[PDB]
């Protein structure tokens, strides 16, 4: 049980690492789309001028 | 006879209308806008991934 243990443990912190990464992407993902609203808000900022 | 003569000349402009609406909701499920954002759209699910 110690060596199934690890096998398993080793699976469970593979998918830590995967789940991580999906994390860090999605923040990557919300950090574009601000800078795609502020974008926008600077466009109107320079049409109203 | 007249009546289905009018019938017949009408048939082909209703099925072009139909299509033609089609293909334009279709257009929108791959790239809709740009910002859009909602990993429906074909591309942000690449972008992600
Ligand atoms: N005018 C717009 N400008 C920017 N983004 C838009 C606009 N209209 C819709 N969206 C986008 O549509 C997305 C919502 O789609 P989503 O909720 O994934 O579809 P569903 O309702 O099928 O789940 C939002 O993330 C938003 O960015």
């Amino acid at each position: 049980l110690l060596e199934r243990l690890l096998g398993e443990m080793e699976l469970e912190l593979i998918e830590l690492r995967r789940a991580l990464a999906q994390t860090i992407a999605t923040f990557k993902s919300t950090e574009r789309q601000r800078d795609a609203q502020q974008l926008i808000a600077q466009r109107w900022y320079e049409k109203a001028q | 006879e007249r009546k289905y003569l009018e019938l017949k000349s009408q048939k082909n402009l209703y099925l072009a209308r139909l299509k033609s609406a089609i293909a334009a909701q279709k257009i929108e499920e791959i790239a809709g806008n740009l910002d859009n954002a909602s990993a429906s759209s074909l591309f942000e699910r690449i972008e992600t991934k």
